[PDB]
């Protein structure tokens, strides 16, 4: 539980700390405090439904590259947490949801 | 569309059977699987049992493998039979969607594919606490 | 001066070795081989085990 991320609306691009091993099927998530959240991507490429194209994910070609998520134009949804749910072959059934990125902001 | 509505008793005495249900409206039979999530005690997302379409059991080892959960689809409910409750698992339960995807990176006939899941729509949840 | 090379951990995904055979061409060649063996073997039914 390490305080982390970015604040005050200057944007950046975050990547979870898990090393790319085997084959990665990552699903980014938009946390929603108190109610239902929404997944950002599945299959690392295919957009679920009506999502703006600033939420793209890195391709899994030429294995060795990191999983990076690009963001800009943030709402309170982006101000909420990001999670890196990685699906890998050799790790087996990955139970852990991934590291939590809590955006702490003070004007 | 998928509509969620949690129905939990809220207050239950320790070491007794539990029954918590959620609702999904206008949905098919085997289109997608069913799961449950818990953000309770204000922590990272924690996984709880996800039953299949055929009433199976393969659940998170990280609780005790303790809670027997929903299968029934009489009209619309998902009933959670939790026995021998403890204050350590006082939580609000969210009724979410479970679906299974498949990714292949080699020879399919060699048994090399793995199974990955995706959770699209989550529930609202009703606060349930032990006395 | 004795340097011994050993297999380390397989980085990336793990895969098993295989060989690919063109099914149609292989079956045609095997059929021709069986046909040419039949004359040498009194036109008996050639079976491969
Ligand atoms: C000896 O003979 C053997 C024969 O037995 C032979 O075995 C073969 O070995 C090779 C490897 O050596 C295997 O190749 C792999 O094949 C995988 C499967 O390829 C097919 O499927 C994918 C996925 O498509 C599904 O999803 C898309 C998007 O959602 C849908 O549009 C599809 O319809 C499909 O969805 C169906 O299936 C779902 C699951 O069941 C269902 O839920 C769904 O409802 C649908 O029914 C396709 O993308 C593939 O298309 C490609 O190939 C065709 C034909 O050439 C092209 O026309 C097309 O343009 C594409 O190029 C194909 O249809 C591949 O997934 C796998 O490749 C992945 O990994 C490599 C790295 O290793 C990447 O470079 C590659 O890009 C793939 O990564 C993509 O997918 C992952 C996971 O999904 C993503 O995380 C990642 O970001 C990436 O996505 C991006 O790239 C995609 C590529 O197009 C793109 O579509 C995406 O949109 C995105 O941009 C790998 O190539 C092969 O399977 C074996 N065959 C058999 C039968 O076993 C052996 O090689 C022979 N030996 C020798 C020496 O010759
Ligand atoms: C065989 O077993 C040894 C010992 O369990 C492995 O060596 C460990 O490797 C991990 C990372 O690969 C290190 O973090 C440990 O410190 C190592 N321990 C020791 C005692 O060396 C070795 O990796 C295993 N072989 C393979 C191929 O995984
Ligand atoms: C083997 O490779 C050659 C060329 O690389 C290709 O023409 C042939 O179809 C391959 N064999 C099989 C069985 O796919
Ligand atoms: C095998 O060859 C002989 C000589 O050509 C022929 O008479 C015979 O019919 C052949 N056998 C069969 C089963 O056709």
């Amino acid at each position: 539980v390490r305080p982390l991320s970015v604040a005050l609306g200057e944007t950046a691009r975050i990547s979870c700390g898990r090393q790319a091993l085997g084959s990665r099927a990552v699903q980014w998530y938009q946390h929603r405090p108190g109610q239902a959240p929404i997944l950002l991507i599945y299959n690392n490429q295919d957009r679920p439904s009506g999502i703006p194209e600033r939420f793209s994910g890195t391709p899994d070609i030429n294995f060795g590259t990191r999983a990076t998520l690009t963001i800009s134009g943030v709402e309170a949804g982006d101000e909420a947490d990001y999670y890196c749910h990685m699906w890998d072959s050799r790790s087996g059934f990955s139970w852990s949801f991934g590291g939590a990125t809590r955006l702490t902001v003070l004007g | 569309q998928v509509q969620l509505q949690e129905s939990g008793p809220g207050l239950v005495k320790p070491s007794e059977t539990l029954s918590v249900t959620c609702s999904v409206s206008g949905d098919s039979m085997n289109n997608y699987y069913w799961t449950w999530i818990r953000q309770s005690p204000g922590k990272g997302l924690e996984w709880i049992g996800y039953i299949s379409d055929r009433e199976s059991a393969t659940y998170n080892p990280s609780l005790n493998s303790r809670v027997v959960i929903s299968r029934d689809t009489s009209k619309n409910q998902l009933s959670l039979k939790l026995n021998s409750v403890t204050p350590a698992d006082t939580a609000v339960y969210y009724c979410a969607t479970a679906r299974r995807g498949q990714r292949i990176y080699g020879v399919v006939s060699f048994g090399e594919f793995f199974y990955y899941y995706s959770m699209d729509v989550w529930g609202k949840g009703t606060t349930v606490t032990v006395s | 001066g004795q340097v011994f090379y050993k297999t380390g951990d397989i980085i990336g995904d793990i895969r098993k070795a295989y060989c690919n055979i063109s099914g149609a061409q292989w079956h045609k060649v095997l059929g021709r081989v069986a046909n040419k063996l039949k004359e040498h073997f009194n036109n008996k039914t050639i079976v491969f085990k």
